[PDB]
């Protein structure tokens, strides 16, 4: 189990840690989060009490270093930093644990939610989508745009998701125009899986990361990416059977975790109705279709 | 974006553009089988690709053999149209290629856009106009060449005959759409109007009769009357 120490909490803020969240009052004696499960990526995220505008946060993996949070009063945000002095950090964390100034990562033992949402998500791939190579953790916020959004404007601050565009020469083989547009298997299996992602794990990991950025930060371009990657699979007639079964589990847990009140903005009616009721895979997503029909029958 | 009454004069500026109508691409007769089921028999069709400024009509005849062994023909017909339009553009010298293609039915947008990915600078546009190009097969010489075709074939026409010698392309297009709207609303009556007088003939190299300017005014008035009538006969007014 690992720990993320806070120098202090000078401004009132709602702090999220993965799917959990808690309020910290201005200058409350809060010194961080303990008992964070090793083995998973995590995200620690922030929404200031005074400006709900810009949710922002940091993807990290405690196996990759010792990280902490210090508020910066000039830039006006909680910043993640890395402590290279391991003896400093152990000494600083042990003091705050002894004074019980930390919240405990509150995982129920039965509960596989976070594993199920991050199964294929790796820090190394996050760091290629979110380019800031001097840090081991990755900052994301509500406003960051994607490479593809910028094509249709600061490149350093972009989400470099894999560009998917169903009406593009990458997606459509000359002479197979109608075939490739109505059945995207070529684009999924040859262009994206074999060519770009290399395997379905990396594909699922980017899909999961896009979903999480959409849910935790309201990142609109991430939501676009999540839906595009779903639609690319559902609109393919030929998909490995293990991919479909895993997709069904992935989406099931995403829909399960989505706040009931955010469904109106985080879920694209057209994509979901096409994927569940019209697409080649309309009958291959049983768990997802059942939870969607019982939790969001309005969308459908 | 979409073409409508507001931006109607754009059709007659000097940016090359084509209308594409796919209505007559996939044509069938519906009939009973011996067993008393229903079946279709395809007949020859055509893509109607028209330069509204010049009158040049690129009539790509669609021979029934292209449907042999195919499924979902109404969907294929859209993609076949887009394939043939894209092949037409590629066949034209660069300075003759259109800068816009306007499709008369929205279901042609995605097939044409995908076939024209190689031409990112050609705008593929819908229209809100209700253009009567489906009635092209009421023009006897166009119907004749479509029905006689034994193989795929492109035939070039000028749908305005020699009208542009005497009138503008706005006026020629308005005449054409009035003639075609009439032929679509009541073909027999429209054709009676156009041919009632045997002294006015159709030149071998033309589609429509050789009306004088005054006779066109009479003809045009008769077509409006026909369209208004049928609109009464239809709604009882
Ligand atoms: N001095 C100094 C800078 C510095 O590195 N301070 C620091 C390092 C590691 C953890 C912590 C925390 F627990 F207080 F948050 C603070």
């Amino acid at each position: 189990m690992n720990t993320v120490p806070f120098t202090s909490a000078p401004i009132e803020v709602t702090i999220g840690i993965d799917q959990y969240s808690f309020n910290v009052k201005e200058n409350q004696p809060f010194h961080g989060i303990k008992d964070i499960p090793i083995g998973h990526v995590h995200v620690i995220h922030f929404q200031h009490a005074d400006n709900s505008s810009m949710r922002y946060g940091y993807w990290f993996d405690c196996r990759m270093g010792n990280f902490y949070i210090q508020y910066d009063p000039k830039d006006g945000l909680y910043k993640m930093m890395e402590e290279r002095d391991g003896a400093k950090f152990e000494n600083i964390v042990h003091n705050f644990k002894e004074r019980q100034m930390m919240v405990s990562y509150p995982k129920i033992d039965e509960d596989d939610t976070w594993y199920n949402l991050t199964e294929f998500v790796q820090m190394d791939k996050i760091r290629k989508i979110v380019r800031k190579d001097e840090n081991q953790f990755s900052y994301v916020d509500s406003s960051m745009t994607t490479v593809q959004e910028n094509e249709l404007s600061d490149p350093a601050h972009s989400l470099n998701y894999t560009v998917i565009n169903f009406k593009s020469r990458e997606a459509i083989r000359p002479g197979h125009e109608m075939e490739d547009f109505l059945d995207k298997s070529y684009y999924l299996n040859t262009v994206m899986l074999q060519g770009i992602f290399k395997n379905s794990s990396n594909y699922f990991g980017e899909l999961q990361f896009a979903f999480l950025n959409a849910m935790f930060f309201g990142n609109y371009g991430s939501s676009l990416q999540w839906h595009a990657m779903i639609e690319l699979i559902c609109s393919s007639a030929t998909v490995p059977k293990h991919m479909l079964d895993k997709l069904d589990e992935i989406l099931y847990y995403q829909i399960k975790t989505l706040p009931e009140q955010y469904s109106d903005i985080l879920l694209n009616e057209r994509v979901w109705n096409i994927c569940l009721y019209s697409s080649f895979q309309k009958n291959s997503l049983h768990n997802t279709e059942k939870i969607m029909e019982n939790k969001y029958p309005e969308l459908l | 974006g979409a073409m409508n009454s507001s931006n109607y004069a754009e059709l007659f500026n000097n940016d090359i553009k084509l209308f594409v109508d796919d209505t007559n691409v996939y044509r069938v007769t519906v009939h009973k089988t011996f067993e008393g089921n229903v079946a279709t028999k395809a007949i020859n069709g055509c893509i109607f690709t028209l330069n509204p400024k010049t009158g040049h009509l690129f009539l790509k005849i669609i021979h029934t053999s292209v449907w042999a062994g195919q499924k979902r023909l109404s969907q294929l017909a859209k993609w076949k149209t887009a394939e043939e339009v894209s092949a037409l553009v590629r066949s034209l010298p660069k300075e003759e290629q259109p800068k816009q293609i306007i499709v008369t039915r929205k279901a042609m947008l995605d097939p044409l856009e995908v076939h024209m990915l190689d031409f990112p600078n050609i705008a593929i546009r819908p229209t809100e106009l209700r253009l009567p190009f489906s009635a092209a097969m009421s023009i006897d010489k166009l119907s004749d060449v479509v029905m006689k075709a034994t193989e795929p074939q492109m035939v070039l026409f000028n749908i305005y005959d020699d009208w542009l010698d005497r009138i503008s392309s706005y006026t020629a297009f308005s005449r054409l759409t009035l003639l075609l709207r009439a032929l679509k609303t009541n073909e027999e009556s429209a054709k009676m109007i156009l041919l009632s007088d045997p002294t006015i003939t159709i030149k071998s190299y033309h589609l429509w009769p050789s009306f004088t300017d005054e006779q066109w005014i009479t003809i045009e008035s008769q077509m409006r009357d026909l369209i208004l009538t049928e609109y009464g006969r239809k709604y009882n007014v």
